[PDB]
RNA sequence: CCCGGCGAGGGGAGUGAAAAAGAACCUGAAACCGUGUACGUACAAGCAGUGGGAGCACGCUUAGGCGUGUGACUGCGUACC
RNA sequence: GUAACGGGGCUAAACCAUGCACCGAAGCUGCGGCAGCGACGCUUAUGCGUUGUUGGGUAGGGGAGCGUUCUGUAAGCCUGCGAAGGUGUGCUGUGAGGCAUGCUGGAGGUAUCAGAAGUGCGAAUGCUGACAUAAGUAACGAUAAAGCGGGUGAAAAGCCC
């Protein structure tokens, strides 16, 4: 039990998406937004 | 091991003499091209000239089937606007008979620096006499 | 033993000086001086002074002899460029580069 | 009027292959003064063909 | 970013990329697309979760023999030399001392000792228990910790 | 001290652990521009590489037919977003 | 510009029928290796004995990782017997990478396990700086005009007389 021997429970610290960071990541070049359209724009999307 | 590759500095080339009298132009050219490239040698290498020197005699007496003697046309462009010039098989034979065999073989040889080198090993003569006796060419019944 | 003389920040483009430098590369100092004397180029005046300085350095700092010295190595390197403004037509401004060069001459008794 | 592609350093050197200067083949020597000079030109001391042309 | 809102150059006509502000994040000397702000990084810890962690930590310390229990721990005078000598006698170098009532004399003596810390029973924290190699608690200190943790 | 125009700029000497720390001064990358050396290149056509591959140079190390550089010739091959 | 077999050429090297060979792909098989998903030995705190089968991929979804800066671990560890950075070489992993070491450099660097992000650039007629290209090319700003002697000077078509 030391400050450099404690670990979190498995599956409790998922990393998190990082868009637009290369081909390998699978979320580059529009980062999951698809292509042209209202939904692809910054701040785009229709109201409730 | 690695597959054998012929060395241009140690490749053996022989000299042959072929009589073209009465031979079909195309069927004679294929054998000449085959031997000039060296395809008949077990040491054949695509990037090396392993062929043999061949002397062709009586080029003016080469034969062509059908009406090709008067119907076959050799086209060439001089690079000027008119440019396009033509000559029939009979006209070529009368003017420069050696070009008939030379043109036929050249087309059948590979295109590029190597193919040009292979063509240099072909010696075509219109007459029945050649001045290459020093090379001791061997009669080739092709 | 080889002696070095340098003229740094010379007011001439390296390309212009390199033309003269190629003339005397590998030549004997006596022959090189004659070539530079009768070359009608501004770089010739600059290169000759550097070559003469190298000859003087060999004597004083190395005790060499003219008869055996020759231009073993010589090269010109681009120096810092001075930026200037050249007014052009219709109010446009153009950038002028006043290029300089570093002239290096090496003389050895080899 | 202007290039569509940037010419290479190789092309630049190829064009400059004819820019090399030519050095004087040799310098004449005055018969009497003995100093070197351009052929058919007077010497720096005012001599030419050993005649001592005006040197003031 | 300090500067004017004027458009650096007209939208069309020049051969330059369109610009609208000298403070654009794309530009040098102005930007930071998502500039940070002061923020509070504190997290909530459930009372039971915090107490449960302390109980687990204390259980590990006794399991690893890192918890020392003594009837009492004090120094005659507020002198670091006396405290250092006492720790040497008990063979302790990096120690956290917990007492029922934090004596002024002991507190002063341990202030200059880098590897020695003195706390009251109510001043214990999870990090300190794990960080220090040894934990020394008096008999009274054990009592208060027991009631606090329950 | 020496070359130079009582220049600029250098070469010595000296200081310093270091002057390739010399004030255009810590470290000193890339584009870009040069000198030297090895090899290739003036009858050969194209995204300039890739697969095959001779020759040359060099290094081996207990001939060991290996490594490195170059790349005649040859199959295939029309950049990226 | 042959320009209506890709070409050479072909009277079969064309066409029809029949037959037997061979060439021919990243298809199939062989040999070695990696990974995903299934069932079987309740084996096993599970790797396999094995065992089948799968593995082109845009938008997009899911899973697992590398490295960078910073905080704890760290008043620890490495370091003037040479840190970071720079530049080579060798080795190494499926990859992002890692390890060692020569030279340069001359003072900082940081394991492990966790934590937090201004965390990764070739493109946006992106922004700043530097440096190329065209090129030693255009041009040297009114076609009112210069020539010579002497002087000074390291050097005079341009300065002085």
């Amino acid at each position: 039990m030391r400050l450099n021997t404690l670990s979190p429970a498995e599956g409790s610290k998922k990393a998190g998406k990082r868009l637009g960071r290369g081909i390998g990541s699978g979320l580059g070049k529009t980062g999951g937004r698809g292509h042209k359209g209202q939904k692809s724009r910054s701040g785009g999307g229709v109201r409730r | 091991m690695k597959t054998f590759t012929a060395k241009p500095e140690t490749v053996k080339r022989d000299w042959y003499v072929v009589d073209a009298t009465g031979k079909t132009l195309g069927r004679l050219a294929t054998e000449l091209a085959r031997r000039l490239r060296g395809k008949h040698k077990a040491e054949y290498t695509p990037h090396v000239d392993t062929g043999d020197y061949i002397i062709v005699l009586n080029a003016d007496k080469v034969a062509v089937t059908g009406n090709k003697r008067t119907d076959k046309v050799y086209y060439h462009h001089t690079g000027h606007i008119g440019g396009i010039k033509q000559a029939t098989f009979e006209e070529m034979i009368a003017r420069r008979p050696e070009r008939v065999i030379e043109i036929a073989v050249k087309g059948m040889l590979p295109k590029g620096p190597l193919g040009r080198a292979m063509f240099r090993k072909l010696k075509v003569y219109a007459g029945n006499e050649h001045n290459h006796a020093a090379q001791q060419p061997q009669v080739l019944d092709i | 033993m080889e002696t070095i003389a340098k003229h740094r920040h010379a007011r001439s483009s390296a390309q212009k000086v390199r033309l003269v430098a190629d003339l005397i590369r590998g030549k004997k100092v006596s022959q090189a001086l004659d070539i530079l004397t009768y070359t009608n180029k501004k770089a010739a005046v600059l290169v000759k002074k550097v070559l003469e300085s190298a000859i003087a350095n060999a004597e004083h700092n190395d005790g060499a002899d003219i008869d055996d010295l020759k231009v073993t190595k010589i090269f010109v390197d681009e120096g810092p460029s001075m930026k200037r403004i050249m007014p052009r037509a219709k109010g446009r401004a153009d950038r002028i580069l006043k290029r300089t060069s570093h002239i290096t001459v090496v003389v050895s008794d080899r | 009027a202007v290039q569509q592609n940037k010419p290479t350093r190789s092309k630049r050197g190829m064009r400059r292959s004819h820019d090399a200067l030519t050095a004087v083949t040799s310098l004449s020597v005055d018969k009497t003064s003995g100093e070197k000079h351009l052929r058919h030109h007077i010497t720096a001391d005012g001599y030419y063909r050993g005649r001592k042309v005006i040197a003031k | 970013v300090t500067g004017s809102g004027k458009k650096p150059w007209r939208q069309k006509g020049t051969g330059r990329a369109r610009s609208g502000s000298i403070k654009s994040p794309i530009w040098r000397s102005g930007g930071v697309t998502f500039a940070a702000r002061p923020q509070d990084h504190s997290q909530k810890v459930n009372k039971k979760m915090y107490r449960g962690a302390l109980k687990s930590i204390l259980s590990e310390l006794v399991r690893q023999d890192r918890l020392i229990v003594v009837e009492k721990f004090s120094v005659e005078a507020p002198k670091t030399k006396l405290l250092a000598q006492k720790l040497k006698d008990m063979a302790l170098e990096d120690v956290l001392i917990i007492t029922g009532e934090l004596d002024e004399n002991l507190f002063l003596a341990a202030r200059n000792l880098h590897k020695v810390d003195v706390r009251d029973a109510t001043g214990i924290d999870p990090v300190s228990l794990i960080a220090f190699d040894k934990v020394v608690m008096t008999a009274d200190a054990v009592k208060q910790v027991e009631e606090m943790l329950a």
